[PDB]
């Protein structure tokens, strides 16, 4: 959270840094001084890309071919009106195959 | 669907797809909520149908419910409407996408060595989906129900 | 002789297959894939294995591997055993 | 092989279910955009020479691959490209009708990238000649033609990557 | 009964199906050379600078190579007082031009594995372009100054992949200089001073 | 026609036309009032469609009527129209057809073979057949203009 | 040690020249400070022959109980490997010098050191030691502020990279304390 | 391809010797078993079908492999299970009968698991339909047959696992 | 060349090389002091061999020079040139090898598909290289000049 | 498949240049030999059967690969050898002749030691009989022709090993 106000805009401004130049005065200084910074963020304010771009490929979907076949797991509506249960269940599977359900 | 049989037509010819194919696509596409409306009205209708489709498929086929057969049996019979809900799914998909791969790639392609396997009589389940397009007629008017007759008799013609 | 004499659209041979082989190509391919019939059960012939892995050759690789897919097959892995690579002559 | 027909039915199918209104935004949302879809694979049967010869000249006929050693030199080497090409835009107009990409991994996709590499073919510069290919079918089919067109282009690209 | 046993079937047979599991001809297991690396966990600098440089789709190609990638301790090991001299200057990021030949004298074309160099000195040219000599004696084997670690790695395309112990530099590569000033000549006339005259040339002057 | 190889390819497949097919063969003739209308333009046209197709073909191809020119002198600029009225009339077969198929076995298949071995410039004959369609297109409303322009295009396809 | 700056690829059949979807965003923005970077690495491993010779014998003297029999640096075999891993330390801090990150040095280096210095008997509160000596002449070799050798960088300021290298090699030492 | 009679004549082939005691002893062991593999390939061969019916009702008939999605939902998926055990129980049938299981491997079970990984076939139903198969086989042959054409039943379920 | 056709002759037919065979290729390597001179006549040449080549080539063909024509300009006549500075390397490579078979594989195998591709008159190159002809057979005795014209000749056939 | 004019060529045109001196060099030396090889190519196709004949008698004709369990035992596998060593003694001609051993890992060496451990054949042995059947081959041709046969011999044996 942003709960500095009680740092203002003069953080860091370091003002003890004292240079001594021999026997006279101490010449005081406020100077910054940064890190070893490099400010861990990303996707910042800008997109920085030529196009050199075609990078997107869909997720595999197993066996059978990417989206080809997701069939099993969809959102979907209604079920029928009759619909005898399965009992044996057998394991959900997984994919379907180099396939489809439209043969 | 109509679009995937000029896909796939045309993709054997390497070619694209020719001045009356894309008539096919575009009347079809135009025809598109149609078929959406349509489906809408059965689906509403499952419990309907499928309830009369049981009336006469067995006082026509007694041979079938009677002890011996093989619909014999609280648990045969529960599945029995249960083909009833498949099949009439089927035909939602077949009026939606126009034309006859939903009821053919599911359905008619090895549906007698599925029978045969199964003791069902292949020659009565004709007369359950001839009882179901008769029961079709009874709550559906007289405009859309011959948009959805020649689904039916394909089913028929792909049992025999 | 070679697949591209000039042949495209409008042409009287039927449009057809074409592939970039030389005069009696010498490379061959090293494939391998799965292919069910998808027409056994109207036809009810016997049935074969549907899992291959063969040699087929540069001249008719492109044929093959664009009729694999014609009926829904799949192909896992396809290599050139036999040929070089960028050879200008030689292929022969 | 299926279509944005085929997909909404499967998915309706493989889980046993009806067609359900939530369903048919897509469909009712299908049929919709079927009027643009055609006139876009009208134009781009038209214009299959012209794209493709507007594509190689605008972004590898320009690039030592076309030189001898790059790997495009001999004719026939270059008479593969056209031809490949072709199904390139070819197959992606068969997407844009059918509204589903799933052709296109069925038929160019798989072992394609696994091909170009035996052959030693530059996948590189197959891209950018597809987006280039892309740029100029944005031009024919229009704006949102073009983003139907180029939304199965970078499908073809993002895979062959 | 004899233990060098066979395959077939019918008579004539040892009790072992053809192609000891029945397969005559079988589909290979492995992944082509940079991602049997990547699954490696040891060439990840390797991949990495095939994927920056461009080389990678070079060594992509199906033909028989026999590469030499060096392990990332070799790369590790480039911090030589002297290497680093040489080798240094190539981090920066407009000197990608030597960094592929530099990388491309590690591809050999042709499958050498280390059984075919049963105490045989061999050279060959990379697809660098210039002569490396794989000497292979006494059960060690060399690429240049290698120093082979793993023997080999079965690759997709019939290829094999070594790992090495150092970076193989090609052999007439000089350093890219160091990015510098374009210095000009302050003056105009301390340079035509600078040049023999006629006269000075046939010794009438000084 | 549309009717003709509906049938050859349900032919094929050992099977009957499936809805698809059955209904755009009754799609089409009810469409056939509309298609004679649109032939019957085309049809007292030809004097205008070709003669302006002639037009814009030269001033974009002075190549081929310059001297040189395959089409060069009073006798081959006749012939170079004549061409053009054989293209104008297949379109008017293809849209009563319903269908590139008189197109496709009349001018379009080995045509290439045909204007190489004439010396005649392929491209350039492209050129005269575009030129012909802006003014048929012209002649005809919105609706009818996707349509004549239609069958233009495809056998710009083809012709190249 | 070349994948600590990327480069770009400008020719084509690369697959990245095109179809490279990306540009190193965070290995760019660190030659916007590589000259001096690779400076300051060129003044490490210029004197990494020295620096792990001068601080292996830096523990020795100040606890001698090393090179004693019985010790854990007195045979031949023990001495040698003492001073290979002070140079394979003092290498891999340069990595994570040039790459600027410790992500490379706490997984090849560090991951699995603490473990093995006591499967081993290895004296954990001497090796300590021997980092501090190198953590104190890096910071001299840096900041050019070392006794008997100065070499000729350009003009300008190196704090902040020297306070950059001597937070790699206490996560050194607290890796293996 | 061989049989008890095939596999005594190549082992004691192999060696170049002669048919000694032992291989005539496993030999005369075989032709006591000859009249009881024919009629257990007798019954098998009447009721194919009988036996078929009878497994996938008693193993996956009513289980979730035949509900929508599952897999032999749909027809020709149903009906290429029941051509698929056809094999099996035919199959099973001959190394019966040639008393040596090396037919199976040849022409079953090499690239069998490695197919229906590629089509997603489950192992496991697979597995319990030949052994549901195996046990009405059982019933029909006799305790001692069954034993028999058992024996090359569960050599297919261990080479297919 | 002829070495490596007639041994992947013999290659197929599962043999070895003939009688004849072996005496061709031992009558054409004592061909090759013959060959690499014409060849050699033909390497440092190519600076009148080309641009005479592209001198008979506008004066007979000045549409693809002029406005409109494909090699139109200060560029595309450079790269006019270019192509017969390719052609003329290959039928040194033919030379050498004894046979068109560099010749084949490179600028000839779907050469029709590059040129068509590129808008660019194919009959129109087969034209630059017969001028290329007359200018290099110029350059040599009867004897060389059956050979040298021999090579290009197949390229005309194989580019038409 | 490439000769000694095709692999000269190959490298002159995969750098875009002209056949300078160097490249004319290796031609002119590849054709002082060209006398040499179709005499060598003339002796061996006379004495094929015969130089196999004294390879095998020579090499393993009587180690107990030729008696019962070696691999070599019964008449189809020694049969098979000889067919197989006709092919090495074969194509060694060829490379012979094309000066260019780019034939032999083309067409034989390519899944050859991968196709012998499927089979079960002992590499030790075949490659002495290609080294007995190369020490035969230096009798026929002379010295410096079985110098180049002999070129090729070790080839195959290097990479078949
Ligand atoms: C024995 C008891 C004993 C030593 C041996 C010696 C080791 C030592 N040295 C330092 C500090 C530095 N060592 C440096 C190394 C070198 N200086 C050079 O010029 C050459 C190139 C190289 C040695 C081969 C440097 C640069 C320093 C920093 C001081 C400086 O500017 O020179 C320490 C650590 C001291 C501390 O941490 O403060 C040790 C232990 N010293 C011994 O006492
Ligand atoms: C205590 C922390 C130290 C210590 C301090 C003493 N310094 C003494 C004298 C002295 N100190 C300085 C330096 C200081 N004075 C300045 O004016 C400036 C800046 C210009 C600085 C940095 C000087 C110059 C002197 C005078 C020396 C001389 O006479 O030549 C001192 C003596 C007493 C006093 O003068 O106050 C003390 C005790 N000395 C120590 O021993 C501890 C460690
Ligand atoms: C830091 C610890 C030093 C110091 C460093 C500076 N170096 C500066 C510029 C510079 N450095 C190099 C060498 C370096 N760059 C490379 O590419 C390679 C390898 C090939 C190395 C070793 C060069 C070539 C340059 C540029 C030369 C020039 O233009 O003058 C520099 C100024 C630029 C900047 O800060 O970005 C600094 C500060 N200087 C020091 O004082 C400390 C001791
Ligand atoms: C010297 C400063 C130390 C000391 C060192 C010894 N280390 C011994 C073995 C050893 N060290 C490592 C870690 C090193 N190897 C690596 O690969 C990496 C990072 C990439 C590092 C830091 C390992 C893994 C091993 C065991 C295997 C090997 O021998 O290399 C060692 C030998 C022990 C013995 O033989 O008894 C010594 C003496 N020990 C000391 O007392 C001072 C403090
Ligand atoms: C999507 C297409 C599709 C269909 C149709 C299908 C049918 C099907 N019907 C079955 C059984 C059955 N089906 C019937 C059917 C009938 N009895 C009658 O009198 C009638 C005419 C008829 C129903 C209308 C009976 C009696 C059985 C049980 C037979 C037995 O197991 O004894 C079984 C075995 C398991 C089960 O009931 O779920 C299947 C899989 N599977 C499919 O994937
Ligand atoms: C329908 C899906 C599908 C695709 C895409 C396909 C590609 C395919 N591209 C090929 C070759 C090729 N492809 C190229 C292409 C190129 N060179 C370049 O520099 C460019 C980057 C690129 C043009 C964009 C070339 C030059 C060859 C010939 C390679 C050779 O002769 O070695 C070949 C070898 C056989 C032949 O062309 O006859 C196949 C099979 N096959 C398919 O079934
Ligand atoms: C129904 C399909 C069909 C077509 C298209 C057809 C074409 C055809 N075009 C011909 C000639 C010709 N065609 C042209 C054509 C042209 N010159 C140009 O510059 C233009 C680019 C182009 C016309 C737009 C010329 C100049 C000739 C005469 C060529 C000669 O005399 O050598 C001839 C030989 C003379 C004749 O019998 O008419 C035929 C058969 N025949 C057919 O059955
Ligand atoms: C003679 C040795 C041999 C066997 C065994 C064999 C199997 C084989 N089974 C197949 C398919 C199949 N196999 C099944 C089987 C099943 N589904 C289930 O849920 C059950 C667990 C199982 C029945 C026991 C199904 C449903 C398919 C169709 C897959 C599809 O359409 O994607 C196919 C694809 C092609 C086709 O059927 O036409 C082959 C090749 N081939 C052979 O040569
Ligand atoms: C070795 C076999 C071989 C050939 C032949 C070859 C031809 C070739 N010709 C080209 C262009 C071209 N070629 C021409 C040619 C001509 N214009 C005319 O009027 C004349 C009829 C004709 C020349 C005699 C023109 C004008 C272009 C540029 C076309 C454009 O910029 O659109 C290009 C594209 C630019 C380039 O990379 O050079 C290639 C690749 N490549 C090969 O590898």
């Amino acid at each position: 959270d942003v709960v500095n106000a009680a740092y203002p805009k003069n953080i860091k401004n370091k003002a003890p840094v004292i240079s001594f130049d021999g026997k006279k005065g101490v010449k005081l200084e406020m100077v910054t001084l940064q890190t070893f910074a490099g400010d861990d963020s990303e996707d910042t304010l800008f997109d920085y890309s030529s196009g050199k771009f075609m990078p997107q490929k869909p997720a595999d979907m197993g066996i059978a071919w990417p989206s080809g076949d997701g069939r099993q797991a969809e959102m979907k509506g209604g079920k029928g009106s009759f619909n005898q249960p399965d009992l044996r269940k057998y394991g959900p599977f997984p994919d379907f195959l180099k396939r489809s359900m439209d043969l | 669907s109509l679009v995937t049989q000029v896909i796939l037509s045309a993709d054997d010819e390497l070619r694209y797809p020719t001045a009356g194919e894309l008539e096919t696509i575009s009347s079809y596409l135009k025809t598109g909520e149609y078929r959406i409306r349509l489906i809408s009205i059965l689906q509403g209708k499952e419990q309907e149908i499928i309830r009369l489709a049981s009336k006469k498929i067995f006082q026509l086929h007694p041979e079938y419910i009677a002890p011996g057969g093989n619909a014999s049996g609280a648990r045969q019979r529960a599945l029995c409407l249960r083909d009833y809900g498949w099949y009439l799914r089927l035909i939602t998909y077949a009026i939606l996408a126009g034309d006859k791969e939903p009821l053919e790639k599911i359905g008619i392609i090895g549906v007698r060595e599925m029978y045969n396997s199964l003791g069902v009589p292949i020659i009565g389940m004709i007369d359950a989906i001839k009882c179901l397009k008769e029961a079709t007629v009874e709550v559906i008017s007289q405009e859309e129900e011959d948009f959805v007759a020649p689904y039916y008799d394909y089913i028929i013609q792909g049992m025999s | 002789a070679y697949d591209m004499d000039g042949t495209g659209a409008g042409s009287l041979e039927p449009r057809g297959i074409k592939s970039s082989a030389v005069e009696k190509d010498s490379r061959c391919f090293k494939v391998t894939f799965v292919l069910p019939s998808q027409s056994r059960l109207y036809t009810f012939r016997e049935l074969q294995n549907v899992y291959t892995t063969k040699m087929v050759p540069f001249s008719s690789w492109y044929a093959e591997q664009q009729r694999i897919q014609k009926m829904g097959g799949k192909i896992l892995k396809v290599e050139l055993v036999a040929g070089g690579q960028m050879r200008s002559v030689g292929n022969q | 092989m299926q279509d944005a027909i085929t997909s909404v039915i499967n998915a309706a199918d493989v889980q046993g279910k009806y067609l359900d209104a939530n369903s048919v935004e897509k469909l009712r949302g299908y049929f919709q955009t079927g009027e643009l879809r055609v006139r876009a694979a009208a134009t781009i049967a038209a214009n299959a020479a012209t794209i493709i010869k507007e594509a190689v000249a605008k972004s590898l006929l320009y690039s030592d691959i076309t030189r001898p050693g790059g790997n495009m030199y001999t004719t026939r080497r270059y008479a593969a490209c056209i031809r490949d090409l072709d199904y390139y835009l070819r197959y992606a107009t068969y997407g844009m009708l059918a509204g589903d990409p799933s052709i296109l991994d069925e038929r160019v996709l798989n072992g394609l990238k696994e091909t170009y590499n035996s052959l030693g073919v530059p996948i590189g510069a197959t891209i950018q000649a597809i987006q280039a290919m892309k740029e100029v079918t944005g031009s024919l089919v229009g704006s949102d033609a073009g983003k139907e067109m180029g939304l199965y282009f970078d499908y073809i690209c993002s895979g062959l990557s | 009964r004899t233990a060098y046993p066979y395959t077939g079937s019918g008579y004539g047979s040892a009790g072992v199906p053809y192609g000891q599991d029945t397969y005559g001809y079988k589909a290979t297991t492995a992944k082509s050379i940079t991602e049997t690396a990547a699954q490696a966990g040891v060439f990840n600098t390797f991949v990495k600078l095939l994927n920056e440089s461009g080389v990678e789709k070079l060594v992509e190609q199906a033909g028989p190579y026999t590469v030499f990638a060096p392990t990332d301790d070799a790369f590790a090991a480039l911090l030589e007082p002297h290497s680093f001299n040489k080798l240094a200057t190539l981090l920066r990021p407009e000197n990608n031009d030597a960094l592929r030949k530099v990388l491309m004298h590690h591809v050999i074309p042709g499958a050498f594995t280390s059984a075919s160099l049963m105490d045989r000195a061999v050279t060959v040219k990379s697809l660098a372009g210039e002569p490396i000599s794989i000497m292979g004696l006494n059960k060690l084997v060399t690429a240049g100054t290698a120093k082979v670690v793993r023997a080999d790695v079965p690759c997709a395309n019939g290829c094999i992949i070594h790992a090495v112990s150092s970076v193989i530099i090609p052999p007439n590569y000089v350093p890219v200089p160091q990015p510098t000033k374009p210095v000009f000549p302050r003056s105009v006339i301390a340079e035509i001073a600078k040049l023999p005259t006629p006269r000075q040339a046939l010794g009438l002057d000084p | 026609s549309i009717v003709t190889k509906s049938i050859v390819n349900a032919d094929a497949e050992a099977r009957y036309l499936s809805p698809g097919e059955l209904d755009r063969i009754k799609s089409f003739v009810l469409s056939g009032q509309r298609r004679l209308r649109i032939a019957q333009t085309l049809t007292e046209n030809r004097e205008r469609i070709v003669k302006q197709g002639g037009q814009q073909l030269f001033q974009r191809r002075p190549d081929v009527v310059s001297p040189g020119g395959n089409a060069y002198g009073e006798e081959m600029t006749a012939t170079c129209l004549r061409d053009l009225d054989y293209y104008l009339r297949l379109v008017t077969y293809g849209i009563i057809a319903g269908d590139v198929t008189p197109i496709e076995e009349i001018g379009l298949v080995g045509v290439k073979e045909m204007y190489s071995a004439l010396g005649t410039p392929i491209s350039g004959v492209a050129e005269g057949i575009r030129c012909m369609k802006d003014v048929a297109c012209s002649l005809l409303s919105g609706e009818d203009a996707a349509e004549v322009g239609f069958y233009f295009d495809y056998t710009l396809a083809a012709m190249q | 040690m070349l994948d600590a700056f990327s480069r770009v690829v400008v020719n084509s059949d690369a697959k990245a020249a095109y179809v490279g979807g990306s540009d190193l965003q965070a290995l760019k923005s660190f030659i916007a400070d590589g000259n001096k970077r690779l400076d300051a690495v060129n003044s490490i491993v210029s004197n990494a022959s020295c620096m792990v010779s001068d601080a292996v014998s830096g523990m020795i003297c100040e606890n001698p109980g090393l090179i004693s029999p019985g010790g854990n640096c007195y045979t031949n075999r023990r001495m040698a490997a003492c001073l290979r891993d002070g140079e394979i330390i003092l290498r891999y801090v340069s990595y994570a010098l040039l790459a600027g990150d410790a992500s490379v040095l706490e997984d090849r280096c560090l991951n699995g050191l603490k473990e093995t210095y006591i499967a081993l008997g290895v004296p954990t509160n001497s090796s300590i030691r021997a980092v501090s000596i190198m953590k104190a002449q890096a910071v001299a070799f840096i900041t050019n502020t070392a006794t008997e050798r100065k070499m000729s960088f350009a003009a300008g300021d190196c704090t902040s990279l020297a306070s950059e290298v001597a937070s790699y090699f206490d996560r050194v030492g607290a890796a293996i304390s």
